[PDB]
């Protein structure tokens, strides 16, 4: 049901789930021949390069939130900070 | 079944003293034990290789076809 | 295993050289690790030895019968008098240096067991193969090349990790797996797929 | 049960399993006809081509090689057989279904898996000979141990499914578990028995050597460290080069019993900049335990740099031990001439004690106890005076053990070994039981038929005074009777237990820590508003103490209080920086004041709390440790002043309390339970970062402590628990597991009643109220 | 079925030379020689005697793994000592002893009766 | 028993006192009971705790114990993990059982039910009454062998 | 063999604990782990 | 064995004697007094769990019936022959073991379950089963090359048959922390 | 002469009791290991099996016969099958035996090496003799027959390392003592009292003098002088096992050194 | 390039406790009666004993890797019989006119109680511990 930008109460920080989910899925379309936004310090791997792609900053990706609700919160891989 | 050739541990020859082992025991009426040390088999890894092999080839062999 | 209770796997086997040697240059056929004693006190294995050793060199057969005056004296005494250590041990040279072991190692023969059951007789390995015509799923056996359950306990803990895709790709993508036609009033599988 | 929630999947493989201490502790060594059989859906790229075409053309008999080749249109090119397998142009897009390969990320499982632990990612190594070699700190969690097991190994087959392996479920990622909240992977066997040895005072090596062990050190920097001596001949001590295995900015204080910094016993340990400087290296510094080298370098360095840590420690250790050697023969269990004749009397005289008090009881003199029969009296009497015998002729053997003693030699380590094994093997075995009575009078009044009817002596139900040594019919069958029962609810305490881990796993099953911090199951009823009521995850805590619950009003006075407004009770100038010119300030007092207050509000509220007068207990971020690392990464001399004003530690240590944070609403509610969540670590905090302690119990710096702080608040962000973590399970088993550890002062206990409380059972066996 | 062929420990096979020498990059005048179906014997031996030359700041080896015959030699030399020399004076040093021990022996055998 | 105490002085010191076990159970009545101290009085039988004290007191007792089953084996096991299980065990306001008489009866779908001891039957008197199953549960997913509200799914991923 | 003609069944208060008239008669230790400990004996 | 006191010539005795056997052993040379006879001239019984609860047994006649009028260090401890009433003495305790037990060495030197895990491994055991194993034909047999009788035995192998059909080697073993493999 | 240097005790057909002195210990040690498992030697490496109404298998006979010593001193100038220009053996790289055995009388026929029946052309080198050091010379005992049992074998000696295979060691036992007292202190021995009294004493001990009660701890002197003895198989004198032994090493160190060079 | 301590000391006790190649020496400072000293001393290389007359020295010098002979012709402060080198951890306060430190000779140790050594002594890793005759 929707959150605006701001009232955002979830963890400014990215779970490791997502991250792992995000490494996945970014690993899986750089495996499939899709463009890097990345320039490779000459790596191969679909995964060791999309990690680097998320070291950067430039995985365009948005993680949805879903409360407990039913609502959610959207926030994306530019803001999510990752620590771990 | 038969007497191994060579010992497992040190591979000291040994299937060639089997005969001459048994000898030693019924007729010399000597104790396993000298019988052993006169066949040259100084060491243990080569005394059980002869003391402890049980011959059943000679059961083997009444076994008419 | 031994008589006492203790088996075990190879590990690795050592030709002669690399194997740590007697003064007398006897090698030993196994090499057992001194950790799997404390605890299972299984003692008489120790004894046996013991016995065993003096029995070869004198040519005597050991008499390990359980209730009997036989102590670990009096065959200690034996073995000395047969030019070895009392208890078993005998200065050890390294294999590969040739150089002396530090500490002295209980050394004599024991009575091992060829227990069934070998490696390449379980080594099964599946990579997709012959499936169950009832559930689609893999077959049992390896006789049979089937698969390994993916039962109950390891789903919970695949859950436990949080990885839930790769969940899914082992009950689905991995032995069942199969598309179905639905009715978007009744959600019966009752959908005549006629396809071209 | 066993089609929809439990399947037979393919792309898995199962073996005999052996440790080899040449392999990583995260890899596992897969015989290469296993690697050739188990394959990978790798699709064709220009990143790769090359090596996909080669493998191709490698064919599925030999290693690197493959089996099918997948198409456009969805076909199967089966490269063992096809006029076309010597051909076959690779095209982008296509899929090569090639055989495991080094490096590849798999699962590997040991069952039963009452674990995560039980379940792990590992990196594959392709090796000779047909058994799964894993590294032997990865034994217990899977609980294997090479006697004949056999391990599942299960192969990822999306690019997803990879990274799920490898991000989340990899055995690095698994050193430190949640559940004990302590590591679950130490250093065993040899390696520990070693590093023990090769530790020792006593011990030294030399050149040719070192020079080995350095270079056996794979991350070895290739500087020959200055022997520890340099006199008659350069001898380097054991410390010295194990400590090229722990790498930089660890630090590690410990204290055993009689340490102190000079430790005569070379007792508890002190690690300095990856150095050590003090302490034999044995199961408390590198086991699997809290305080452990291994639970320090995890959440130091990292996962990965600690899973290394295992490796080479061994690699040194397992080198030097294989030239030192190690073993154990009876010789080792044989005690002093003279110690066998003291023991054999003490027994001599637990006989006696029991033949007096029988009769003494057969004259009905004996006054019973309130609550037993004279004749139970009796006997636990009895009993006791048995178990007593056999553990004084055990300790009396114990001492005796040389320290040369092999046995004593793994009992040092902890290794292998314990009193009790000792004390049976050495001097008297024991009192047989079964029951949890002495053995009963199968016959009629009697044990066996070899002895008279009425005999309640020692020697006729059950007492082997016998050791394992010496030798042990009666007590034979007898000691047989117990082994029995043993055998007995050992196959029992196994399938009730069995059956528990589960109906908790079902039960919780669905139970997750949600986006808003709160804890619901598949309903969405809540089920704890804050996960372990700090909403905090298990692994990343560790037991601190409250400094601020214990030591006499005095003692906690002469620590925290500060008050400028006397001579007497003020802050040294040699402290402070500004220590003169504080002496009376009153705006300054007020703070103090305000701070002292507070430390008290906390002394009695923690009193309130902990009852007991507990000091100990587990929160996140270990403080103690942050101190320590500005200790020495900011070199601060405790001989200068400080450049730390009392506002700033004061506010400082205020303002750090803003920004812990657990939960970020806005609103009162919430704002609230944010406190709640916060007030004991807070406690902790407080009672640490004081004014005093600050200044004079670690003379920290403006730089350093400032440092301190931010420190403290990102670990903190840390050690919050992550949306999605499946607690539900993840307790389920946290209790099942330890519970099929269980088989064994008049109460139900074990297996038994855990499972009356979880059935809530209104039949009880044993009751009770408890008054006072 | 897994097990490989015992010649594998001294038979180099196809891609497989004697010797590699990759200079170590950790230390200077480092370099780390890897020995082909070759073990222990060796290996020590050279390690031996590459610690008699005193322009030789250091000399280990290992077998990294039972499973294969191969190790690594490690050797590091003073400034303008190339440790491939050190290592060929070695294993001179090493042949011409042996040769001696040769001879002396076969002289003593010959004055032996039996 | 053995009890820690502050002394006046500050430390704690131990002072030993009397307590009296029971063996028998009848908690209602014994607190009553003069010279007692009713605040401290205590039973394994966490039920009788729950029936005379509340429910939260049970909950308390309900862990005080399975800790000790847990402690008694000198293992540890961290709070949360128990605490979990018992406050489960203690939501409904009464004692539910970790046996089928009481979780599985729960309110929720009828396929998680499923997987656990009574299969038939609760899917008919699932079928009759015409129950709806969200399908939320992590178990039902595996049936139906899809992701989860598992780590991986939970959160939603988009462009 | 001569361990399998030898042995001993008992099918279904206390049965699989050694017991005392068992001396004698029963080997006191062989006996199957788990499953059907101390119900199989052997003589 | 039987007691019967009923000995004028000094004390309870068993009935059988140092006579009997030279004329048991009499007989094994020859390889007439067979066990039966034992049996028959009423030197020994056969009783059943019930009637054991009526008996007295004696564990060894020697140790069991001399009478008490230096003790070796490292033998084991045994209480004493307190019992003016035997009325028959064991064979020989270590017969209360079976088939497999029996081929264990010291299994009274040996904690217990030890005991037990031998005893179902020795089934698992390779080595000839039968001499004849070349003339059966069936599903699976496992044969050693080099049998071995054990260095150690038991007095209670001879009857086994264990030293002619052993299985299991006589291997020289260290136990020592070797390659750490 | 120079460096290493011996001084043989003992000696015979088969053993060889010496000093080795003024050497490393990683020295006497590689010579110790190559004796043992590097020192070629021909032996039955392929049995032909014809016939075999036997009581043993076929593969069981023929691991037996791989274990029969054969003579092995011109081994030298025999080929590695492996590099013989010939398709699998020839009179080059092999040496071909022959065993046929007939139960004749019903006196149980025995089969000893001494049948072994050399085929090939052994082109005048001393190779591929079964070895025999019997009394009765019957070089060990291959298999036994009963009534009318056959066993007709054709075997494929060739060249072969103890590393292939154990049954190629020439070598067997070789002794290997060093600092007979402990002065060198490379061991700390086990004790319940006295590790004098309780740890016996070596003959080699009465080749060297004692520790001198109050002398301080030598802590620079290393290991000289090494007490060894080499028993040998005997398809090779045992003044060869050491020499060829030393040979061995040597060409094994010479080959490293040539290897330099190609690079 | 410099020296840190000297000073004789007289030896009252030397302990073996359950090692056979390390005692630990506690001898008095002549001179001095402020002075006393605890130290680890391998006993195999440099034997000691009840009532002898040590010759003690600190400095800083004669950390990239260690070499050995050649230098056998070269520097020498080998003007002593025993050397260590080690790492010093602890300096405490004895408190009055007293000051102790620590030092660790890669576990053998070393307690030295003082006041004067405040300038002499330093306060980093460098550390060799000279002792002769
Ligand atoms: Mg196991
Ligand atoms: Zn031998
Ligand atoms: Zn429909
Ligand atoms: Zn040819």
């Amino acid at each position: 049901k929707a959150i605006p930008k701001d009232q955002r109460a979830t963890t400014p920080y990215m779970t490791k789930y997502e991250r792992a989910r995000i490494l996945g899925t970014r690993a899986l379309q750089i495996s499939m021949n899709a463009p890097v936004f990345v320039d490779l310090e000459g790596e191969t791997d679909p995964l060791r390069i999309a990690m680097k792609e998320l070291a950067e900053k430039k995985i365009p990706l948005v993680i949805r939130r879903y409360l407990p609700d039913g609502s959610f919160e959207d926030w994306s891989v530019e803001e999510l900070i990752v620590d771990l | 079944m038969i007497v191994p050739v060579r010992c497992f541990s040190c591979g000291k020859v040994v299937g060639d003293k089997w005969e001459s082992y048994l000898n030693l025991l019924q007729e010399d009426e000597l104790d396993e034990g000298t019988a052993l040390s006169r066949l040259g088999l100084k060491r243990y890894c080569c005394r059980r290789m002869i003391l402890t092999h049980v011959d059943l080839i000679e059961k083997f062999l009444r076994y008419n076809p | 295993a031994s008589r006492h209770g203790q088996k075990g796997t190879i590990g690795i086997t050592y030709r002669r050289e690399d194997m740590p040697f007697t003064a007398e240059g006897i090698v030993p056929d196994l090499i057992i690790n001194p950790h799997a004693i404390p605890s299972r006190m299984t003692v008489a294995h120790l004894i046996e030895c013991l016995l065993s050793k003096v029995a070869a060199l004198s040519g005597n057969e050991g008499d390990a019968s359980p209730f009997t005056d036989i102590t670990v004296e009096g065959i200690s005494k034996l073995l000395r008098e047969h030019g070895y250590q009392s208890r078993g041990f005998e200065v050890m040279y390294n294999g590969h240096t040739g150089k002396k072991l530090m500490a002295q190692i209980f050394f004599g023969p024991t009575y091992y067991q060829r227990l069934r059951h070998m490696v390449d007789d379980k080594i099964h390995a599946r990579a997709r193969g012959p499936m169950q015509v009832l559930t689609r799923q893999p077959v049992e056996g390896r006789s049979r090349d089937g698969g390994l359950r993916f039962g109950e306990m390891e789903r919970d803990c695949m859950i436990a990790h949080g990885a839930a895709s790769f969940l899914k790709e082992r009950l689905m993508e991995a032995s069942d797996a199969f598309r179905v036609h639905i009715c978007g009033i009744c959600g019966l599988m009752t959908v005549i797929a006629k396809l071209n | 049960r066993g089609n929809l929630m439990g399947k037979r999947v393919d792309f898995s493989a199962r073996t005999v399993i052996s440790g080899d201490p040449n392999l990583e502790l995260d890899q596992v060594g897969v015989p290469k006809s296993i690697a050739k059989t188990l394959t990978y859906p790798e699709v064709v790229t220009p990143y790769n081509i090359d090596r996909l075409t080669q493998l191709v053309r490698n064919g599925p008999n030999e290693h690197p090689g493959a089996k099918y080749v997948i198409r456009d249109s969805g076909d199967r090119i089966d490269l063992r057989y096809s006029k076309r397998a010597g051909d076959i142009q690779l095209q982008y897009g296509w899929k090569v279904e090639r055989h495991i390969m080094d490096n590849d990320p798999v699962l590997f499982n040991r069952q039963p898996s009452l674990h995560k632990m039980s379940m792990m990612a590992h990196r594959v190594k392709v090796i000779p000979y047909s058994t799964f070699r894993l590294n032997l700190s990865v034994t217990s969690p899977y609980n294997a141990d090479f006697d004949g097991d056999e391990m599942n190994l299960h192969v990822p087959q999306s690019e997803e499914t990879r990274a799920e392996l490898s991000q989340l479920c990899a055995v690095p990622l698994q050193i430190v578990s949640p559940q004990s909240n302590k590591p679950c992977m130490g250093i065993v066997q040899d390696t520990l028995c070693g590093i023990r040895k090769l530790t020792l005072r006593d011990t030294f090596i030399e050149l040719d050597q070192v020079l080995n062990m350095l270079y056996w050190v794979p991350d070895w920097d290739g500087v020959i460290p200055t022997p520890a001596i340099i006199k008659p001949k350069p001898l380097w001590s054991g410390k010295q080069i194990l400590s090229v295995a722990i790498p930089n900015g660890i630090h590690l204080q410990r204290f055993d019993e009689g340490t102190t910094l000079l430790s005569p016993k070379d007792n508890g340990m002190l690690i300095i900049d990856g150095q050590i400087i003090f302490g034999v290296v044995e199961k408390k510094t590198v086991g699997s335990s809290n305080g452990g080298l291994i639970h320090v370098v995890t959440r130091e360095k990292g996962p990965q740099v600690c899973a290394k840590l295992f490796g080479n420690i061994q690699k040194v250790v397992n080198f030097w031990l294989l030239h030192n050697g190690f073993s154990t023969g009876i010789g080792d269990t044989i005690a002093d001439g003279p110690t066998m004749r003291e023991i054999t009397e003490t027994i001599a005289e637990a006989k006696k004690k029991v033949l007096d008090v029988t009769k003494e009881a057969q004259a009905n003199l004996l006054t019973a106890k309130h609550g037993m029969t004279l004749r139970e009296s009796f006997e636990d009497n009895v009993v006791r005076f048995l178990n007593e015998a056999r553990d004084k002729a055990g300790r009396l053997a114990e001492v005796n053990l040389k320290d040369l003693n092999n046995v004593k030699q793994m009992v040092m380590a902890g290794s292998k070994g314990s009193f009790i094994n000792i004390a049976q093997m050495s001097a008297c075995v024991g009192q047989q039981s079964v029951e949890g009575k002495r053995i009963a009078f199968g016959f009629v009044d009697r044990t066996l038929p070899h002895f008279s009817k009425d005999d309640y002596s020692p020697e006729s139900k059950g007492f082997v005074e016998n050791s394992y040594l010496r030798g042990l019919p009666q007590e034979f069958f007898f000691h047989a009777m117990g082994g029995r029962e043993g055998l007995i609810d050992t196959a029992v305490k196994t399938a009730e237990t069995g059956y528990i881990q589960r109906r908790l796993v079902k039960a919780l099953e669905d139970i997750m820590v949600h986006y808003d911090n709160t804890t619901r199951n598949s309903l969405g009823n809540v089920i704890q508003f804050i996960y372990g009521e700090d909403g905090m995850d298990a692994a990343h805590i560790e037991k601190q103490s409250l400094d601020t619950i214990g030591g006499s009003d005095a003692a906690f006075e002469k620590r925290y209080r500060v008050d400028l407004l006397n001579t007497d009770h003020t802050l040294d100038p040699s402290l402070l920086e500004s220590g003169s010119e504080i002496l009376g300030d009153l705006k300054l007092q007020v703070l103090l004041d305000e701070e002292y207050k507070q430390l008290v509000k906390d002394r009695k509220f923690l009193r309130e709390v902990f009852v007991d007068g507990e000091a100990n207990w587990p929160l996140p971020v270990n403080i103690r440790r942050i101190i320590q690392n500005a200790q020495q990464t900011f070199h601060i001399d405790h001989t200068k002043p400080s450049d730390l004003t009392i506002k700033d530690i004061v506010l400082g240590v205020k303002d750090l309390q803003e920004n812990l944070l657990v939960l970020r609403g806005k609103n009162e509610i919430i704002q609230n339970a944010q406190r709640d969540a916060v007030t004991l670590f807070c406690c902790l905090l407080r009672s640490r970062l004081a004014t005093r302690r600050v200044l004079q119990e670690y003379r920290l710096t403006k730089q350093a402590f400032d440092w301190v702080l931010s420190n403290i608040e990102a670990q903190f962000l840390r050690s919050v628990v992550h949306p999605g973590e499946m607690v539900g399970v993840l307790a389920a088993q946290s209790i099942g597991e330890p519970a099929t550890q269980m088989t064994l002062k008049k109460v139900t206990s074990g297996v038994p009643r855990l499972k009356e409380i979880l059935n809530v059972a209104k039949n009880m066996k044993t009751p009770s109220l408890t008054v006072y | 079925m897994n097990a490989p062929d015992r010649f594998e420990l001294f038979l180099l096979g196809e891609g497989e030379s004697k010797l590699k020498i990759d200079p170590d990059t950790k230390a200077p005048n480092a370099v780390v020689i890897t020995f082909e179906k070759e073990d222990h014997t060796l290996g020590n031996l050279i390690r031996a005697e590459l610690l008699n030359d005193r322009k030789v700041l250091f000399a280990a080896y290992k077998v990294e793994h039972p499973f294969f015959a191969r190790f690594k030699l490690r050797i590091q030399t003073t400034e303008g000592y190339d440790p491939k020399d050190a290592l060929k004076n070695a294993c001179n040093s090493i042949i011409n002893k042996l040769g001696a021990l040769k001879t002396n022996f076969e002289t003593e055998w010959n004055l032996q009766t039996l | 028993y053995d009890r820690k105490v502050p002394s006046p002085t500050g430390e704690y010191v131990k002072e030993p006192e009397w307590v009296l076990e029971t063996d028998g159970v009848n908690l209602s009545e014994v607190m009553t009971v003069p010279g007692i101290d009713p605040t401290r009085i205590y039973t394994n039988s966490f039920i009788d705790i729950m029936e005379v004290l509340g429910i939260e007191a049970g909950r308390a007792a309900l862990y005080k114990e399975v800790y000790n089953v847990i402690a008694s084996d000198g293992s540890y096991v961290n709070y949360r993990h128990m605490a979990l299980l018992v406050d489960v065990m203690t939501t409904q306001g009464g004692l539910t059982s970790v046996t089928r008489h009481g979780f599985n009866r729960s309110n929720t779908g009828a396929l998680m039910r499923c997987s656990f001891e009574e299969t038939v039957e609760i899917l008919f008197e699932a079928g009759a009454s015409a129950e709806l199953d969200d399908c939320r549960g992590v178990s039902e997913n595996v049936i139906l062998g899809q992701m989860a509200p598992i780590g991986t799914g939970a959160f939603d991923v988009m462009i | 063999t001569l361990s399998h003609l030898r042995r001993t069944n008992t099918p279904i208060a206390k049965p699989r604990q050694l017991h005392n008239t068992h001396w004698g008669l029963v080997c006191p230790a062989e006996t199957p782990e788990g499953q059907a400990c101390g119900l199989v004996k052997n003589l | 064995f039987i007691v019967e006191d009923d000995e004028s010539l000094g004390h309870k005795e068993l009935k059988v004697r140092k006579g009997h056997i030279a004329k048991l052993m009499a007989t094994e040379y020859q390889d007439e007094y067979t066990w039966s006879s034992l049996l028959n001239e009423g030197l020994v019984e056969y009783i059943d769990a019930e009637e054991e609860e009526s008996i007295l047994i004696a564990m060894q006649p020697e140790d069991l019936e001399p009478a008490e009028a230096d003790v070796d260090p490292a033998k084991r401890i045994r209480v004493s022959h307190h019992a003016t009433t035997f009325t028959h003495c064991e064979i020989h305790p270590s017969m209360i073991l079976g088939v497999a037990a029996s081929i264990i060495p010291f299994p009274d030197h040996n904690q217990s379950p030890r005991n037990t895990y031998q005893s179902a491994m020795g089934k698992q055991a390779m080595g000839v089963f039968l001499t004849n194993y070349n003339v059966r034909m069936d599903t699976m047999a496992n044969i050693l090359y080099y049998p071995q009788k054990p260095l150690g035995t038991t007095r209670a192998m001879e009857y086994l048959k264990f030293r002619e059909l052993p299985a299991g080697q006589n291997a020289i073993v260290a136990i020592a922390c070797y390659s750490g493999y | 002469e120079e460096g290493p240097q011996v001084k043989i005790r003992e000696a015979s057909k088969d053993n060889v009791d010496f000093i080795l002195s003024n050497v490393d210990l990683a020295m006497a040690n590689s010579l110790r290991r190559v004796m043992i498992a590097e020192i070629p030697t021909l032996a039955i490496d392929s049995v032909e099996v014809e016939t075999n109404t036997t009581v043993l298998a076929d593969e069981f006979i023929a691991h037996r016969l791989g274990l029969i010593p054969l003579q092995s001193m011109d081994i030298e100038q025999l080929e590695y099958s492996r590099d013989c220009f010939c398709e699998d053996h020839c009179d080059k790289c092999s040496v071909v035996l022959t065993l046929q055995a007939f139960g004749e009388s019903e006196s149980t026929t025995n089969v000893y090496s001494k049948d072994l029946v050399i085929v090939s052309n052994l082109m005048g080198r001393n190779i591929g003799h079964p070895i025999i050091q019997d009394k009765e010379g019957n070089g060990v005992l291959i298999c036994k027959l009963r009534k009318g049992q056959e066993l007709k074998l054709t075997c494929v000696a060739k060249k072969g390392i103890a590393k292939e295979h154990a049954k190629w060691g020439p070598a067997a036992a070789i002794e290997f003592e060093y600092d007979p007292w402990n002065k060198l202190k490379h061991t700390d021995y086990w004790y319940e009292q006295d590790s004098a009294k309780e740890w016996p004493q070596s003959k080699n001990c009465e080749y060297e003098d004692p520790p001198n009660e109050g002398d301080p701890f030598d802590y620079k002197a290393q290991a000289d002088t090494f007490y060894m003895n080499v028993e040998s198989v005997g398809s090779i004198p045992v003044d060869q096992v050491v020499v060829r032994g030393i040979d061995t090493l040597q060409k094994k160190v010479a080959s490293i050194l040539l290897a330099l060079t190609q690079m | 390039s410099n020296t840190l301590f000297d000073d004789i000391f007289q030896v009252s006790e030397v302990d073996p406790g359950r090692y056979n190649k390390v005692c630990r020496i506690e001898a008095a400072s002549t001179t001095q009666d402020q002075c006393k000293l605890t130290l680890d001393i391998n006993v195999e290389l440099f034997p000691v004993a009840a009532q002898d007359s040590l010759t003690v020295t600190i400095a800083s010098s004669l950390t990239r890797s260690w070499r050995p002979p050649q230098a056998g012709d070269r520097s020498l402060a080998d003007d002593y019989d025993y050397v260590m080198y080690g790492t010093a951890y602890k300096f405490e306060e004895v408190s009055k006119d007293l000051i102790a430190v620590y030092y660790s000779f890669g576990g053998l140790l070393m307690r030295l109680e003082g006041n004067y050594r405040n300038l002499n002594n330093l306060k980093q890793e460098n550390a060799y511990l000279l002792i002769r005759r």
